[PDB]
């Protein structure tokens, strides 16, 4: 629901969206809490907020060494849930999407996990192991409690894949770093975003002109935290500063 | 879309990002095709046959089951070249790769059995080959760390996580995220996303297939009972398979118990475990309540492992292989018994199985009984571990 | 007056004190019987087969002669249960001990091979088991140290003289004088007083038979050539015995060369020693100009020896068999060779042997040339020795 | 020739023999010189001198310690043998008889080495590992070199071996550790001498009442040596005493 008002607000304005990605509970719940406010006062159109999982075997050393922190902050699923519906309780209208591992979602009973879900206020989840033939109770669930599966178009991707993503998410297609666009839109895939390696405000221009609804920022914000560590006062302003230099290349 | 089915029951799955379907895809139909070419048959088996030594020998222990009604048999898979197991599919997999036009070699290793093995295999293949190894076993198993850096294999410490076969996996399967269009990732247990299960146990069932021979042979009649230690499940699947179908004969599998499955320092998920979603697979974990994976632990290495394949998983759902778990110390003991008694030393893993089948013979030794334990490696990789705790004692 | 022959041409006899004579005639009739028993025959297959292993493989190397017009096979004695060839005649001589009464086992060690061989088929047949090993070799082959212990074997760390093989040797014949009413020695070479010679070669002639055997069936001819390493001469007469009336097929043993021969720094008594009487035989020796026993060098613990087997230096003599050296450096660079393009990692007693057919084949790449090595067996012993060395460098 | 007259003299006076072993150059060229003559002053009939093998695997220990001390001072072959005709240009009847390990007499010739026991006035000699299966060479030797070939008769000895020692063997007979001494008159062999564990008085009465011709004692004397090492002078007293306290259980 969320979504679907965004780009179409977002599509008015002849504007893009910059959507930036962090790991909650890291470095801490109240740091945490400070950083996604600052990333929305900046520029966020929408955000992807991920749970500190034991083994990540999707991510880079970098979300590695998030989730380590926020595991030695004694961060768990449920204390990110209550994290969430502070969020929601500030920020009514702004998308916040998850990216979970399988087993999370999957442990005690995913149907019961989606409808967590709803009942925070979360609007898409990207489970990061489970590809779209083994998708089937999770977009179920998903779409039965009103939340959108979010569906990674690899770059080593398909026609096949390119119809079933197409129909099966919602939301906004996670795209991996033109004719790419065409397809999914003939198909009437949700609007897709480029991601991975989008860390410059050209690369979400030219996404944009390739036919993108927007582009999302993995790591690259990420990467700024842990550069400020030790210096919480400058890691704020450090992600202000990147945000709204960010969000400014989609309008 | 897949040729085979990727599910036992409940347990399995392709549980990976959707970047790695390709490659599972791509190996699933390439081992399809290689199962019906009799020339991949006939280079598997010369391999198999002139390389690494099969058909290994069925030894009748003749000291240790005196004075009872059992009749014990070990499947030496610790004459095998590479001293364990694990050599049998890696030279599988290794044609596979080569079929495909791979020139690299991903794998990960706890017991470094399966990194030598995957090594050796690529010194003689001609594939390049680097090994993840958690730094834990690095120093535990120190032997066959030096013996996959002899052969020009690349060894990387893990010391992620408890820094053992689970963290060692994690990497594995990140750097095949990554390079995934030139290397083949050898995984080395019975385990992990579809085709791999299948995969593993096809090019193990040898073990099976040559001790239904073998025991026929000499005792003319099936096994009681067949057993086998359960790290991720690769030397019991493959002693097991070709007996699924004789349904008289017994499958038991032993899980590592650690210290004691109530001190919760084990690595028995199967029964002691739950369900979950974890490296590409649905089967039983150790898990908090959460749904965080455990840390798993056992004196041995290579069943040191927080998981287990989904076909056994399934076999145990439907009952028709049953498991057990052996402790730390009755490992041990079963180690140093047939040390002595038959002078073959074990590998701590293998120690496991026939503690199990000496608790068989020792608690009813007046039951008529013909066990047959697969005695997957050698011990000479726990030589230092087994002699600096025997010490402290 | 004995049954059979104690000399081969000039070489050979029984030179220990009148004290020990009995033992040797009762040794040499039990051997003359248990050759003729049918019964005792099938138990020795019995064991080389089912516990042992055999036969071992025959396997071609497909990239070590890439580029030139060498096929070399190498005999897998690696593959045997223990590591070594040693477990085939230990297997032998331990029956005879029981054939006899004996309840007791003396031996001598130098890569603690024959030790560990000893010690299992002590502990498999129910017979005592103490074993003399340098002090030197106590150190550079620790692995093979503590698997003699778990099996309940004494190892005896002797500091005497060089502290190597010469010197256990010693002191298991002195040991042997006083006790050998109720233990029988067994000599893991080819050497010392008769019957030994004989007896160790007829208990290691199945590993020519076997090569010759399989080299017929892949080839459909005999090798131009059979190479091996010779430190006291067990494995290379054990390969040799078979094809010696085959006057086609040469014979090449392969003594240490150490630090070099000019060096002085060298196991090569068979070329550059001189015949002398020693450790019951009368064989080509390392001595002084005076006659005292000279210690010899060899990386490898498993040939530094000062003497060599009597019928090795008859066959020399008579110009059946030719023998050379290979120097600590020529064997490791095999020894890291066969590791990296073969993925077989061996002894380093069994990479002289090798070292020299690769010489055989590097010299005259276009020389059409069919060769078998003897692998000996497996380097696990001196992973940690060619480590620290390939260190330094 | 010397122990056929020792015998005949120790006939005429009803008395047995007391025949000492002691290593040549242990511990040293000097001491050992003073050793052997001390050794003849006590009451020594006839003397057993070792030569330092670099490897005697017939010797325990006690000797081989021995050995060791001689190579420490660089005691060879050839400077025992200068010993040797230094011992008999000082005492012209004394039996001097040699214990050899087969290599020292093979090495530069076995009639060479003969010869120079001749030549330096040796009486017998003993190969430790030369059994009478193998001895025909080296009894040939010494007998065309007037020496006397010397064989041991060992405790598990059947009839067979004591008619070939009896007639190989001159000078004497070595016996290891009653009617063992009646088959032996009986086929004529050399006088015989009881050793081995012959370290006490009596034991060398009941060997001459026991048909023995006299006793060996082996270690007994080397026993003394090496407890008296860092005392020189006191040695040669502890030796002179035993040795005195031990022919007078000859007569
Ligand atoms: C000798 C041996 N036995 C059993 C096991 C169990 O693995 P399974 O799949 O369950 O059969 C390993 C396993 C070792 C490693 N983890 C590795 O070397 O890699 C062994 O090295
Ligand atoms: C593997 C191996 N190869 C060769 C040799 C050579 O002895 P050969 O008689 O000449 O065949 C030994 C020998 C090892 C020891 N000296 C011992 O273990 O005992 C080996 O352990
Ligand atoms: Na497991
Ligand atoms: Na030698």
């Amino acid at each position: 629901e969320r979504y679907e008002n965004l780009f179409a607000q977002l599509n008015d304005r002849r504007e893009g969206a910059f959507v930036p990605f962090v790991t909650l509970g890291d470095p801490g719940i109240e740091q945490s809490l400070k950083i996604i406010d600052t990333l929305i006062d900046a520029g966020a159109d929408a955000l992807e907020l991920g749970v500190p999982f034991s083994d990540p075997l999707a991510d880079g050393p970098t979300i590695q060494n998030a989730n380590l922190r926020a595991f030695a902050a004694g961060v768990t699923p449920a204390q990110c849930f209550e994290m969430l519906a502070l969020i929601r309780e500030k920020h009514p209208t702004i998308p916040i999407g998850l990216l979970m591992y399988a087993n999370l979602v999957f442990n005690n009973g995913i149907d019961a996990f989606y409808a967590r879900c709803e009942q925070v206020g979360v609007d898409s989840v990207l489970v990061a192991d489970v590809p779209v033939e083994e998708s089937a109770p999770f977009r179920q669930a998903a779409l039965r409690h009103n939340i959108a599966p979010i569906f990674i178009c690899p770059p080593n991707a398909d026609d096949d894949l390119l119809r079933q993503v197409a129909s099966y998410g919602r939301g906004y297609t996670y795209l991996l770093s033109h004719h790419l666009i065409e397809k999914l839109k003939e198909y009437h895939a949700a609007p897709a975003l480029q991601g991975f390696g989008i860390s410059s405000p050209e690369q979400v221009s030219a996404a944009v002109r390739a036919g993108a609804a927007g582009a999302i920022s993995g790591s690259a914000i990420v990467k700024i935290i842990e550069k400020n560590l030790a210096s919480p006062k400058q890691m704020l302003a450090e992600l202000r500063s990147f945000v709204s230099a960010m969000k400014a290349a989609s309008r | 879309t897949t040729l085979l089915n990727p599910y036992f029951g409940e347990f399995g799955g392709m549980y990976v990002p959707q970047i790695l379907m390709p490659a599972l895809n791509q190996l699933e139909e390439a081992f399809v095709s290689a199962q019906k070419d009799p020339e991949f048959q006939a280079q598997f088996a010369d391999l198999l046959k002139n390389y690494a030594g099969r058909p290994t020998a069925l030894t009748k222990c003749q000291n240790i089951t005196a004075g009872t009604r059992t009749t014990l048999y070990l499947k030496r898979e610790d004459l095998l070249h590479g001293g364990a197991h694990k050599t049998n599919q890696v030279l599988g997999q290794a044609l596979l790769a080569k079929r495909m036009g791979k020139s690299e070699i991903i794998a990960e290793t706890g017991a470094g059995n399966h990194g030598v093995a995957s090594a050796l295999a690529s010194a003689l293949l001609g594939l390049k080959c680097r090994i993840y190894m958690g730094a834990k076993d690095v120093e535990r198993q120190s032997p066959n760390v030096f013996r996959m850096r002899l052969m020009g294999a690349e060894v990387i410490p893990v010391h992620s996580g408890s820094a053992t076969l689970k963290d060692a996996c994690n990497e594995a399967l990140r750097d095949w995220s990554g390079s995934y269009e030139t290397a083949h990732y050898m995984l080395g247990t019975a385990a992990g996303p579809h085709p791999y299960p299948t995969i593993v146990r096809e090019f193990q069932r040898m073990i099976g297939e040559e001790t239904k021979a073998q025991i026929l042979d000499k005792e003319g009649r099936l096994p009681d009972a067949v057993i086998a230690c359960v790290g991720g499940g690769s030397n019991a699947i493959g002693m097991f398979a070709d007996f699924i179908n004789d349904t008289s004969v017994g499958l038991i599998g032993v899980e590592p118990g650690g210290h004691g499955i109530e001190t919760g320092e084990h690595g028995a998920p199967l029964k002691h475990g739950r369900v979950g979603i974890y490296f590409g697979m649905k089967a039983p974990m150790m898990q908090t309540a959460d749904g965080q994976i455990e840390e798993s632990y056992s004196i041995s290495a290579g069943l040191d492992f927080p998981s287990v394949g989904p076909q056994h998983a399934y076999l145990n759902s439907i009952g028709r292989a049953d498991y057990v778990s052996i402790t730390d110390d009755e490992a041990l003991e079963a180690f140093k018994t047939l040390c002595r008694h038959e002078g073959i030393i074990p590998a701590l893993e293998s120690s496991h199985a026939l503690a199990h089948a000496l608790k068989m013979m020792r608690e009813q030794p007046e039951k008529e009984q013909l066990l047959v334990v697969n005695l997957s490696g050698r011990g000479d990789k726990d030589i230092f571990t087994v002699h600096d705790i025997l010490k402290a004692r």
